[PDB]
């Protein structure tokens, strides 16, 4: 058994973290007070769920998680919320004033003064692990803390834990739920200095989550609570292989080995189905074929883009619920004959499949309906580069006038870092085009 | 349409289907970045206070 | 605990500041004696942003009242909420400033500024985490304008990394007290361009036109104008005073509203504005049309004469938040030629459930438009008309000022206009 | 008040659509770089599809199908027809074609030579044509040598040695059909087509003078000496052509040719529908296509190529462009006897 430490940086990372551990506890039968009746080994045990939960002598199951925010408003919700007892105070770190949606302020100014404290707390969780795998870092692209401080934390983690894997869950900026005009700057700045330190990053475009909630859940104006419960379902499907017995994606290294053939192209596209509204009085349960087919519809992807015009490098199918291999292959055969699935020539045209019999857990009173089977598809498509193109375009419009640059320079960052980080994205876009287009 | 590496356990199973075959900055260097940025902030503030003192 | 320190200086600054505290005290359930008598926890959620908490559960505003003559502040201390202000936070002299920027900035004001800064320091020393400062003042007089900008300069020297925010009443010949208002205004704008992060430009002419043409007030008074500024000040600070992370931080608002350091002068706006057909419900579309109508804006600048760099909109009350987004997107998509295309998504919308007193819902408008250049064009024209003949300068040279200081201030303001013009194209 | 942008100033077609849109008083044109648009009349090359459908509150439409190039590229079309079971390698209405890469660079050089030698030995007509600057020859040595002298991919297909010849004149010709596909993927065929005729007599004993073999309006109006003799501008419209088929052949354009054309349009567009459809996409597409056909002496219709950015006959701009606004644009942005024929699915 090898442990995984989760780090949640900034408002988005912290609030998404809250949603995930709420889900993890329901999935593993852990009560809000940390107790787990089904765990017969008190005070210890090397079970699969112990990769995310440590145990005290009193039988409390404590997440292997660190929450970091440069302002205390969001983390104070955890200190006094439903799961206040899960974490001990050392796991919740808060500063006085935030990064003001400013990458340089979070990375340089405020980051420099709290970086060593965060590592010390992370060191404390590391010392409880007999064989630490690595870290899962949740954060936003647009926030000054999510962008600025995460990139610094990633640099240090590569220094203090060189042989460890680091995965990202990054929130891609979407105007419909954003009030910061400089998020394109922060996204590119943080992707530049984080690129060489991340082994595999799952981007979640808020525009996608927002539309799935309006379309499938019939929520007129989705809130962060609506968005984060859905995001935690996807995150749960992705991390389930680490918390339950299994043979696929059993450790963080397998995510790179299975999803990332080239180090820079480490941004798999996630697609989830089905998303059914609990307020729906009547729902027809979807089959293995129908939900597998839905994995190739843009409307359920975490990032809107057209994989039909990209090329696949890898493809994982993670099922949860009543699913047997026979039905999966039958659905795959039918989808190959009907869908536009183009693999690069230097890769096998196949699918790694994972089935967990326990169907997806839904939070009581949540927006999602209890379905008998669901699937999350992880595919490394060049089509995800559309998200970089959009972002880079907005960067170019503002930077051509040096709009807002003075806020970053005033925090001690050199203007040259803008163009440096932008040329790296230009290369990332070219690498995608070299692999995908002919 | 081939299946390989079928692993089964009490909580689920995993397998693979093949349809077709194929054809860092050191701790020191980070301190310099941060301290360099901090210095440039101190320089800009000194020029402000110099301007105000005038 | 993101505290703000409020400073109000001069006649105009203190009369508008007095009404502002009267308006927001009501929204937070604080009575004239500082006791909370509200019925919602949202009122106290962010109450310490503008109020200190004293013994007996009393709430005292974190405000410093400044003036070079006692008159106006005696009226405040005798006014409705006069008892609410900290007695020690009244700092005033007896000489006066004679509507003379030089007296407020260099001679009379200089003799009083240190004792004001002693009160500012005392308020900052009890702030768990001071955001910054907000100053209410006029630019046309002597104290608010001349000493107001002296205070900003000294506050900036002692708190160089805190946000400096002002509500600045711009003079207008149509609502004028003396002929030297362009002189005092041009000198202050010179200071504001350099030392503030955000300045809400409030043109007394627009406030008058609104009271006459829209509110149908036959004979508007300063009190009638101040009702609009109170309502506007309450709206623009909704983001800060209630739970919500839209433009919740003073520094975050600056980051999202100021693309270039010198272009930080905003056109505020408010809807509805109804004459006494005053009980009619206002639909979300109506709120949005009015909020963007020039007649509802207080800089006396037609937005159609320029382009929007950034826009912040706040909606208050219980309304269809879906309908809000629909209408905000309908305005941008129906007049996209009035928004610069090189700042993507430069219109941000925030919502607050608690509406102002006696309104089911309202909307406050904060625009950083290049059209504001016309406001500085007017001031610059009036300035030069007198300064070419050196008219009325002896009032200023008598306080030790030189003509050079006027020329520099004029050049810097004209440069500001030229910078608005280049980004308008 | 709908809004649109223009990114191909050289498009005679959408320059008229842009002129009509403003005429309704309900459409406004924005600078070509403004993203707050409902309609994009985009560039021909490198159209940034990836930035469409991401504007909250705007339903966005574009006048090109992403992926349609598979149909409108000489080399792509050859590959699509051979590798698509819907079309199969035994497709009867498309000339035998091979993709040939210059030696200085898969390739079908050997596969082509096999069919060539088969014809040379069987006494059959062995005259092919090369194109990507065109070369017609009966010797395989010349066709391959002409491709190596270039640096781009070429396609060699059988030359229809028995083309249907109009009379008087004894002259070749090709048929152009305009097809519009809307956001719902209905396939509409413009009721009006054009014939681009050769103003010179067809001579199967001299492929050196390409003026009687190539029916392009540019080659006829520059190298041909009988331009505009039989018809104005070497353009005969369906009305005249159908009357001819009745007088000379006692048949109609519909029965003898149009049925085959409609079947070819359907087959090509329905084939690539899964790859380019914008049905469940965050943005919508429509596109105007120009299909070029040949007719042999047996009244069999052959497919030559598919043009992705076609022009139109000067006499048909008004009707067609209006029809583009009615069925393609107004169907998505409604305003305050159709000219098309529905062949959809
Ligand atoms: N999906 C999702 N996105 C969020 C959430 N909270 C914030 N965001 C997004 O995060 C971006 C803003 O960054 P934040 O994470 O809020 O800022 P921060 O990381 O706390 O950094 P600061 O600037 O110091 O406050 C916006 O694009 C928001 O839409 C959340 O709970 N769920
Ligand atoms: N297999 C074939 N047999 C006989 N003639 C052929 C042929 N392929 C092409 N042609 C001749 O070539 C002409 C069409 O050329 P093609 O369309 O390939 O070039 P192009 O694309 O630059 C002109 P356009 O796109 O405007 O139709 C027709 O007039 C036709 O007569
Ligand atoms: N809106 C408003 N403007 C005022 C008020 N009092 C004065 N003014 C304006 O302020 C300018 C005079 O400055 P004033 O504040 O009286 O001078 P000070 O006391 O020395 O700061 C003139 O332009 C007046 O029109 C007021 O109560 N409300
Ligand atoms: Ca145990
Ligand atoms: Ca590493
Ligand atoms: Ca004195
Ligand atoms: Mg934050
Ligand atoms: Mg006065
Ligand atoms: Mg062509």
């Amino acid at each position: 058994m090898r442990e995984c430490i989760s780090i949640h940086v900034g408002q988005a990372g912290v609030q998404i973290g809250n949603a995930c551990w709420e889900l993890y506890c329901l999935e593993h039968g852990i009560q809000p007070d940390g107790q787990m009746p089904s765990d017969k080994t008190i005070g210890g045990g090397d079970d699969s769920f112990n990769t995310f939960f440590s145990e005290t002598g009193a039988g409390k199951h404590v997440p292997r998680a660190v929450f970091v925010d440069l302002e205390p408003t969001v983390i104070d919700e955890v200190r006094t919320g439903t799961y206040r007892q899960l974490f001990h105070p050392e796991q919740l770190i808060t500063g006085k004033e935030d990064a003001a949606n400013n990458y340089a302020r979070g990375h340089y100014t405020i980051g420099k003064e709290i970086i060593d404290l965060v590592l010390d707390r992370i060191r404390k969780l590391a010392d409880q692990c007999t064989g630490l795998q690595g870290f899962l870092v949740f954060h936003s692209f647009g926030g000054g803390t999510g962008s600025g401080f995460t990139s610094l934390l990633m640099e240090r983690l590569s220094v203090d834990y060189g042989k460890k894997s680091k995965l990202e869950f990054s929130i891609y900026p979407a105007p419909q739920v954003s009030t910061a005009v400089v998020e394109p700057y922060n996204s590119i700045l943080t992707t530049h200095t984080t690129l060489e330190h991340s082994d595999c990053a799952f981007m979640v475009d808020n525009e996608a989550i927002y539309d799935i909630c309006r379309r499938n859940l019939d929520i007129e104006r989705p809130t962060y609570t609506n968005l984060n419960r859905l995001i935690s379902q996807i995150v749960s499907s992705i991390t389930a292989s680490l918390r339950f017995d299994g043979a696929l994606n059993v450790d963080l290294t397998e995510f790179q080995t299975n999803l990332v053939p080239y180090p820079r192209i480490h941004f798999p596209l996630a697609t989830y189905a089905p998303v059914i509204s609990a307020e729906k009085a009547y729902h027809e349960q979807l089959s293995v074929a129908e939900i597998t087919n839905a994995c190739f519809e843009p409307a359920n992807q975490m990032v809107k883009c057209d994989p039909r015009h990209g090329k696949y490098m890898a493809c994982c199918l993670l099922y949860r619920g009543d699913v047997v291999p026979k039905d999966v292959n039958a659905a795959i055969a039918t989808i190959k004959t009907k869908r536009s699935i183009q693999f690069v020539d230097w890769c096998p045209t196949g699918f790694k499949v994972g089935i967990n019999y326990q169907p997806p857990t839904v939070v009581p009173g949540g927006d999602l309906a209890k379905v008998q089977r669901a699937v999350c598809m992880l595919s490394n498509t060049t089509a995800i580069a559309e998200a970089w193109a959009r972002l880079d375009h907005k960067f170019d419009l503002m930077y051509a006038k040096r709009a807002f640059v003075h806020w970053y320079v005033g925090e001690g960052m050199e203007e040259g870092e803008f163009s440096e980080a932008r040329e790296d994205m230009a290369a990332l876009e070219k690498d995608y085009e070299e692999v995908g287009v002919d | 349409m081939e299946v390989i590496e079928l692993n089964k356990c009490t909580s689920g199973q995993s397998f693979e289907v093949i349809l077709k075959p194929p054809s860092d900055p050191s701790l020191e260097e980070i301190q310099k970045k941060l301290e360099a940025a901090e210095e440039r902030r101190k320089y800009q503030e000194a020029e402000l206070l110099k301007h105000l003192a005038e | 605990m993101r505290e703000i320190v409020h400073i109000q200086a001069g006649q105009c600054g203190n009369q508008i500041g007095a009404k502002f505290w009267e308006v927001i005290s009501d929204e937070h359930g604080i009575d004239p004696t500082g006791s909370y008598h509200g019925d919602s926890d949202l009122q106290l959620e962010r109450i310490n942003v503008y109020y200190n908490e004293a013994t007996g559960n009393k709430y005292v505003p974190r405000a410093i009242l400044v003036d070079l003559e006692p008159g106006t502040m005696d009226s405040v201390r005798s006014g409705p909420f006069g008892q609410i202000f900290r007695p020690d936070n009244f700092v005033f002299g007896q000489s006066g400033a004679g509507n003379n920027w030089a007296k407020g900035h260099y001679t009379e004001g200089a003799e009083l500024v240190d004792s004001v800064l002693d009160v500012v320091r005392k308020e900052s020393e009890s702030c768990d985490c001071l955001q910054g400062f907000q100053l209410t003042h006029s630019l046309g007089g002597g104290t608010g304008s001349g000493m107001g900008t002296l205070l900003i300069s000294k506050i900036r020297e002692e708190y160089p990394d805190r946000i400096m925010n002002t509500f600045s009443v711009m003079p207008s010949p149509k609502v004028s007290d003396t002929v030297v208002e362009p002189y005092n205004a041009t000198l202050s704008v010179h200071q504001l361009v350099e030392n503030t992060d955000e300045t809400y430009c409030i043109d007394n002419e627009a406030l008058y036109d609104i009271c006459f043409r829209t509110l149908k007030l036959t004979t508007p008074t300063y009190g009638d104008l101040n009702h609009l500024v109170s309502a506007t000040m309450s709206g623009v600070t909704t983001c800060l005073r209630f739970p919500g992370q839209l433009n919740a931080d003073l520094r975050k608002l600056a980051v999202n509203m100021v693309p270039f350091p010198r272009l930080h002068f905003f056109m505020p706006g408010f809807a509805p504005l109804t004459s006494r057909q005053q009980y009619r419900a206002l639909t979300v579309p109506e709120l949005t049309q009015q909020m963007f109508d020039s007649k509802n804006m207080m800089a006396a600048c037609d937005p159609r004469h320029g382009r929007y760099l950034t826009v912040a909109a706040i909606f208050r009350g219980r309304m269809s938040m879906k309908e809000v987004d629909e209408q905000m997107l309908n305005v941008q998509n129906k007049n996209s030629s009035y928004f610069v295309e090189w700042i993507p998504n430069n219109v941000k919308t925030a919502v607050c459930d608690i509406p102002p007193r006696g309104l089911k819902m309202s909307a406050t408008f904060i625009g950083n438009s290049t059209a504001i250049q016309e406001l500085f064009k007017r001031i610059s024209e009036q300035f030069t008309a007198m300064f070419r003949r050196k008219a009325f300068l002896h009032w200023y040279t008598g306080e030790g000022m030189d003509e050079m200081e006027f020329t520099e201030a004029e050049s810097n303001m004209n440069d500001l206009v030229s910078e608005y013009q280049q980004y308008q194209d | 008040m709908y809004t649109f942008v223009v990114r191909d100033e050289n498009s005679s077609v959408y320059a008229e659509v842009s002129r009509l849109l403003l005429a309704t008083g309900q459409w406004k044109r924005l600078r070509k770089d403004n993203p707050r648009f409902n309609l994009m009349l985009g560039e021909r090359n490198r159209l940034p599809f990836g930035r469409l459908g991401h504007e909250p509150g705007l339903v966005q439409l574009v006048n090109y199908y992403r992926g349609a190039d598979k149909l409108c590229r000489k080399a792509s079309l050859v590959k699509l027809i051979k590798t698509s079971p819907e079309l199969s390698e035994s497709c009867t209405w498309f000339p035998e074609s091979y993709v040939i890469y210059p030696t200085n660079l898969t390739d079908e050089r050997e596969v082509f030579l096999a069919a060539y030698n088969r014809r040379r030995e069987g006494r059959e007509g062995n005259v092919w044509i090369a194109k990507s600057g065109i070369l017609i020859s009966s010797e395989a040595s010349e066709l391959l040598d002409f491709i190596d002298e270039q640096g781009q991919v070429h396609v060699i297909q059988k030359y229809l040695e028995k083309p249907l010849l109009l009379e008087p004149g004894h002259r070749k010709f090709d048929i152009r059909s305009w097809v519009l596909v809307d956001h719902l993927y209905n396939i509409y065929l413009y009721r009006e087509g054009v014939l681009r005729t050769s103003s010179e007599p067809y001579n199967s004993a001299n492929f050196q003078d390409k003026t009687c073999h190539l029916t392009n309006h540019c080659i006829q109006k520059e190298y041909s000496k009988n331009y505009g003799r039989y018809e104005e501008g070497n353009e005969m419209f369906f009305e005249e052509f159908n009357q001819y088929l009745m007088d000379a052949l006692n048949t109609t354009l519909e029965n003898s040719i149009l049925l085959q054309i409609k079947h070819i349009i359907r087959s090509c567009l329905m084939c690539i529908e899964p790859a380019i459809s914008t049905k469940h996409l965050h943005y919508q597409s429509f596109q105007l296509f120009g299909f070029d056909f040949m007719v042999d002496e047996e009244l069999k219709v052959w497919l030559i190529e598919v043009n992705g950015a076609p022009a139109c006959a000067q006499k048909l701009y008004a009707e067609l462009c209006q029809g583009i606004v009615d069925v393609a644009i107004s169907s998505v942005f409604p305003l305050a006897t159709s000219i098309f024929i529905k062949l959809h699915h």
